[PDB]
């Protein structure tokens, strides 16, 4: 009940749209015999709304004015309260993101140090690939131990015009 | 130096120099630094001797729990019921705790960097007394048992922490899929050895098959 | 100099004959690096053994239940003896996965680095636990003194491998005849022999 | 088969091993997991 | 005599040039007195194609 906005699990509108989206679902089980492939798709279909709904709900995610659920995004605002999940785990996309960061940059530094490391660019050796991207679990820290000991950066080679 | 983790073809490159529990157990390469590798040690050695203390306070109590000695809680209830008791404090332990657990980090941190670095104008009678022998391994700390001549101790040392830092994971897992506690999940899986398993008691692994 | 797979053809440059089981039958090149073949001829080693079990078990099952035993068919064996059991399913399941890891993990690392189990590692074994060939081991797995013959062992490979493949390839029929029957397949045996020019693979409605 | 495996290091490992991986990582997660939201914390 | 050795890896200094502080291989030193003798050869092509240049004794620098 923050920012103005109330919890799912107490909203009119939240259930007004919840019984709209089953009734136009609902609609449609009449042109259809009751055991046919067509029933059990539309059947298959109205399970997957009532799950949605209960799970979207009771699960502190909350909606304003319209039924449509709202998320806090301030870290603070979103751990006072239960609140967190919906997006301050932005650890997760770091976590691949830079996964695949270290990844890339593993593998040019290593093909770089060899005869012609242009054909290993449009030809990749898998091998090493594969050995790279199995190797890279821990790549936060594998990152704060290369900023320290300074083989991250470049002093001045760099193709400038400045 | 000790026995490889694997029985062949896999040869590390900064592990065949000599160190304490050397098993040449490094997949990821994550200590090829030697600072590194030297920071490292030093961050294992703090863990296994913290989880031993733990998996200890842990265990030795809930073995007499189980058996019927004392009637104190288990570990994942334990906080939960110090404070309601009338005579405890509010959650004033958290920064009692910091501010008293940094001060000795500090001396432990600058100790990391300068090897030996107490001088005389530091402390007030035992500025000398800290001077720790190597790091991570002090001298004036411990009393007995000590002067003796082969190191491999250290290994029952490092052996004990890992195996206690692999038990207060096991802890925290087991108690978070059954609810229950170490000895409580223990005692029930030596009734019943194919029911109460990981792979079909508690939600773990998503096995659905109830034909 | 040998016969080959196809009578007047010319084998491949990289299968002279000294394989075991060779006979110049390699149409997709597969196996051609020494790496590949090598581990080409341990993963046909390994399926012709367990082929081996598998249609031996099936076998003496079938025949068992056809004499009269309380034997269930080949197919759908697990669903009636998992329903009457007390071995829970999952925990089965990651039991056979978990010794199994064990089991492979050292075969394989056997393959990389040839004869490096056998250093004492697991539980103090030196003689044993070294293979003598590429997908062929010893010391624990040869009870009986029958690999240390050059003259037999070669024979006994070639025996063991020309099994193995008529084995996978019988196991390959027990599906087929099994999806077209429903029927055991010492059912579909016995019912052959009593009509042997009726009954056959192309009275039986499917596969038509 | 040196050739077959060298050929098939150009552009099949970029671009139908990692996207046929990805796309049928992300689709069979949000098919036996249906439609996520939160963390469901 | 007046150049650098043939074979080493020079820097260049000229600031207009597409291979500022970047490193090339010094292919051939001219003994004539022109102005730019020292001629490099780099692994990386420039934006019109071409991959090798003459610089001068001056614009030339070693390798860090
Ligand atoms: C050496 C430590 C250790 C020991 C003795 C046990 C023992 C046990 N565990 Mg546990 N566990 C451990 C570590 C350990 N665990 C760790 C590190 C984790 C986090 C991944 C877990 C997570 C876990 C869960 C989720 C569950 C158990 C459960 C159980 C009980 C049934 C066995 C089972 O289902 O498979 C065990 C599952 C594992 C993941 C352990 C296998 C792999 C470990 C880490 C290898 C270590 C073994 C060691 C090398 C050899 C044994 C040493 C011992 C003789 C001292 C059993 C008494 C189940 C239970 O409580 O039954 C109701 C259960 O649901 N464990
Ligand atoms: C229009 C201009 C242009 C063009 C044509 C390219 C073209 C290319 N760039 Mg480039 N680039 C450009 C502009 C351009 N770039 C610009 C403006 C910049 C900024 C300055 C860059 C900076 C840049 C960098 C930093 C890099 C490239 C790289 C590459 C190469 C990528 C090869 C690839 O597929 O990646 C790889 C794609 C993948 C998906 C690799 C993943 C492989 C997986 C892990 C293998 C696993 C698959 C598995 C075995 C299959 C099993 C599946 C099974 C389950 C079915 C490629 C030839 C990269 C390179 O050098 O290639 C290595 C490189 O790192 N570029
Ligand atoms: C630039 C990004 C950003 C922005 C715009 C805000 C904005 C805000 N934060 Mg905040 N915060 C941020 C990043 C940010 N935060 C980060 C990175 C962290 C660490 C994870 C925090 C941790 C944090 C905490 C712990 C708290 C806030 C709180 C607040 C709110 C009141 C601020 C205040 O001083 O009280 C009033 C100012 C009067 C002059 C405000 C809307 C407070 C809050 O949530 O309100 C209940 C709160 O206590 N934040
Ligand atoms: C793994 C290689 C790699 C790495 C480490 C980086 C890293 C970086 N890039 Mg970049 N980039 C890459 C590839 C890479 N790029 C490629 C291939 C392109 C051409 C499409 C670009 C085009 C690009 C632009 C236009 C810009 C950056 C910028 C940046 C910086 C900002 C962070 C960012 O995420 O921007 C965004 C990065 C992208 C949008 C590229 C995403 C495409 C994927 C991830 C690349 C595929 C890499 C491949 C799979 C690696 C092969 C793996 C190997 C095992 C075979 C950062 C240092 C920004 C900058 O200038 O610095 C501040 C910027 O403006 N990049
Ligand atoms: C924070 C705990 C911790 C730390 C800091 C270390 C640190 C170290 N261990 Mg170690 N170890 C641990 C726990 C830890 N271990 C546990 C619990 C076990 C029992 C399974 C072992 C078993 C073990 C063996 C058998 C060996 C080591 C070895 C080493 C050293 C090799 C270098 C290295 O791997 O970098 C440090 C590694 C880390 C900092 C790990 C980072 C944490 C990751 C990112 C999370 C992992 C999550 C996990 C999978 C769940 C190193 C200093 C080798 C050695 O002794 O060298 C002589 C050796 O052979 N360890
Ligand atoms: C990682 C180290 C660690 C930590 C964080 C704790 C933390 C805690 N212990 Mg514990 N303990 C430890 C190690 C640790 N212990 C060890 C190594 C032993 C010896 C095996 C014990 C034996 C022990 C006993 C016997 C008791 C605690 C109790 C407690 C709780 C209240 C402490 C108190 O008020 O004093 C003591 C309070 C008394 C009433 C006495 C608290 C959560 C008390 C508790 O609440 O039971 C769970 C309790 O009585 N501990
Ligand atoms: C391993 C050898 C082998 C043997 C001994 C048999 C034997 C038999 N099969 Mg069978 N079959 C086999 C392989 C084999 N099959 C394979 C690989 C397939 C998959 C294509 C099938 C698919 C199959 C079907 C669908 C049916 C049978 C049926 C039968 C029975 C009647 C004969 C018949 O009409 O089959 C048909 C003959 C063939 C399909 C030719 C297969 C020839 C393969 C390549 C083996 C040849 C190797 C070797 C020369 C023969 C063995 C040597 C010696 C032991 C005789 C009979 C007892 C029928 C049955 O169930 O009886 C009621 C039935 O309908 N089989
Ligand atoms: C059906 C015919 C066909 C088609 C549609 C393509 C299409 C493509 N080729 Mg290919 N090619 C063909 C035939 C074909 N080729 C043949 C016969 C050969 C000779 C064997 C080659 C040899 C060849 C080479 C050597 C290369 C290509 C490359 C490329 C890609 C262009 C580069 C780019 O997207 O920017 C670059 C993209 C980035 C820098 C960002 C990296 C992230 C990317 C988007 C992930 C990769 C996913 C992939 C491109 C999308 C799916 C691919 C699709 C075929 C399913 C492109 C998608 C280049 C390539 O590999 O792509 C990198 C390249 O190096 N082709
Ligand atoms: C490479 C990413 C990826 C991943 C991680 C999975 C994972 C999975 N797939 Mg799948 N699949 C993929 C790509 C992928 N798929 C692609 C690209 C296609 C199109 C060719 C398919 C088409 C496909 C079908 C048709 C089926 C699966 C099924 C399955 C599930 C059971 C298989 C299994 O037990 O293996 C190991 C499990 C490891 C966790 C499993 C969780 C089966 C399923 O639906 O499960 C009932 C199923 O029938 N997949
Ligand atoms: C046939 C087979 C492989 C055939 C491969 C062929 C022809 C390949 C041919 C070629 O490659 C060459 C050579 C050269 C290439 O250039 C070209 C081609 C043309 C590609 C494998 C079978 C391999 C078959 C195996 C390994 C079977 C094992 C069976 C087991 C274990 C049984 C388990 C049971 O569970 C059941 C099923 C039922 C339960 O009731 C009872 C129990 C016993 C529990």
């Amino acid at each position: 009940d923050i920012a103005g906005l109330t919890p799912c699990s107490e909203s009119k509108a939240y259930n007004k749209l919840e019984r709209k989206e089953l009734k136009v679902l609902d609609k449609r089980l009449k042109q259809y015999e009751p055991g046919s492939a067509p029933y059990l798709a539309l059947q298959a279909t109205k399970e997957r709304t009532e799950n949605r709904f209960k799970t979207y709900a009771k699960q502190g995610l909350l909606c304003g004015n319209d039924g449509l659920p709202h998320l806090i995004s301030d870290p603070g605002l979103a751990l006072r309260f239960n609140h967190a999940g919906e997006v301050f785990i932005t650890f997760g996309f770091l976590y691949v993101a830079g996964y695949i960061g270290h990844v890339g940059r593993q593998y040019i530094i290593l093909s770089k140090e060899d005869a012609k490391p242009t054909d290993k660019e449009i030809i990749l050796d898998v091998p090493l690939a594969l050995k790279l991207a199995f190797q890279g679990w821990a790549w936060p820290l594998a990152s704060i131990q290369e900023l320290r000991n300074g083989s991250l950066l470049e002093k001045d080679e760099n193709i400038t015009v400045s | 130096d000790r026995p490889l983790w694997y029985p062949g073809a896999t040869p590390p490159a900064h592990l065949d120099g000599s160190m304490l529990g050397d098993y040449g157990f490094d997949p990821l390469r994550l200590g090829t630094n030697p600072d590194r590798m030297k920071w490292f040690r030093e961050a294992e050695l703090t863990n296994g001797r913290w989880a031993m203390a733990a998996v200890v306070g842990i265990l030795f109590t809930d073995v007499f729990t189980s058996i019927g000695l004392v009637g104190l809680p288990k570990w994942w209830e334990a906080g939960a019921q110090t404070y309601p008791i009338d005579n405890q404090t509010l959650r004033t332990l958290a920064i009692i705790e910091f501010l008293l657990f940094g001060w000795v980090e500090t001396k432990r941190l600058y100790d990391l960097r300068n090897p030996g670095s107490q001088g005389d104008g530091s402390f007030l009678g035992i500025t000398d007394g800290l001077k720790g022998t190597e790091n991570g391994y002090p001298g004036g700390i411990f009393d007995p048992l000590g002067y003796s001549k082969t190191s491999p101790e250290k290994l029952d040392e490092l052996q004990n922490g890992r195996l206690a830092m692999l038990a207060f994971l096991g802890f925290a897992s087991t108690a978070a899929v059954n609810g229950q506690g170490p000895i409580e999940s223990l005692q029930t899986h030596l009734a019943d050895p194919f029911h109460v398993t990981f792979a079909t008691n508690g939600v773990s692994i998503p096995h659905f098959t109830e034909f | 100099d040998r016969p080959l797979w196809s009578p007047g053809s010319e084998p491949p440059a990289w299968l002279d004959g000294s394989l075991a089981g060779d006979y110049g039958f390699d149409p997709l090149h597969l196996s051609e690096e020494p790496e590949m073949r090598k581990w080409m001829v341990q993963a046909e080693l390994v399926h012709c053994r367990w082929a081996m079990l598998g249609v031996a078990g099936i076998l003496f099952t079938s025949i068992g239940a056809k004499a009269g035993g309380n034997f269930p068919d080949w197919y759908d064996a697990g669903k009636e003896l998992q329903k009457n059991s007390d071995i829970p399913l999952g925990s089965l399941i990651f039991t056979e996965l978990l010794l199994f890891g064990w089991v492979e993990t050292k075969r394989l690392y056997d393959l990389r680095n040839p004869g490096s189990q056998g250093d004492g590692s697991f539980l103090g074994i030196t003689d044993g636990l070294k293979g003598k060939e590429n997908g062929y081991p010893g010391g624990l797995f040869d009870p009986m003194g029958m690999s240390k013959n050059e003259a037999s062992f070669k024979e006994a490979k070639q025996k063991e491998v020309k099994n193995g493949r008529l084995a996978m390839l019988a196991f390959v029929g027990f599906i087929a005849q099994h999806h077209a029957t429903h029927k055991s397949p010492i059912d579909n045996l016995l019912d052959h022999v009593a009509d042997p020019f009726h009954v056959t693979f192309a009275t039986n409605g499917v596969s038509i | 088969m040196k050739d077959f495996t060298t050929y098939l290091s150009t552009a099949p490992v970029v671009g139908l091993g990692w996207a046929i991986f990805t796309s049928g990582l992300l689709i069979e997660i949000n098919r036996f997991f249906p439609d996520p939201l939160v963390f469901s914390f | 005599e007046i150049g650098p050795k043939r074979g080493s890896l020079v820097k260049v200094l000229r600031p207009e040039s597409y291979w500022y502080n970047q490193v090339g291989k010094v292919v051939s030193v001219d003994q004539s007195g022109i102005r730019y003798p020292v001629v490099v050869r780099f692994e990386n092509q420039n934006y019109a194609g071409v991959s090798t240049n003459n610089y001068a004794l001056d614009e030339i620098e070693e390798v860090k």
